[PDB]
């Protein structure tokens, strides 16, 4: 029975593991995207 | 008994992780969102 206990939790480590490995995945990409925004309106800026 | 109550702390901490880090990426989601209309409202009052 313990070894039960011990294997749903390995498991479902697993699949909460790899929807926070996907929430820094697309947090990474929002950061870099923020970036490349945030600079077409500093270039942009620097005439008015 | 040990191995069971560790995965169970960190079940815990990985169903709350996943919340934090949405947290994170709704914020820059956001600024994603509203960066992309101050570059384009910026154009559409420029635009000839």
């Amino acid at each position: 029975q313990l070894e039960a206990k011990v294997k749903e939790m390995n498991e479902r480590l697993e699949d909460e593991e790899e929807m926070n490995a996907e929430l820094t995945a697309k947090k990474r990409k929002l950061e870099d995207e923020c970036s490349e925004l945030k600079r077409d309106i500093d270039d942009l800026e620097l005439t008015l | 008994e040990a191995k069971v109550k560790e995965m169970n702390e960190r079940l815990e901490d990985e169903e709350e992780m996943n919340a934090e880090l949405t947290a994170k990426k709704r914020k820059l989601e956001d600024e994603c969102s509203e960066l992309k209309r101050d570059i384009d409202d910026l154009e559409l009052t420029l635009a000839k």
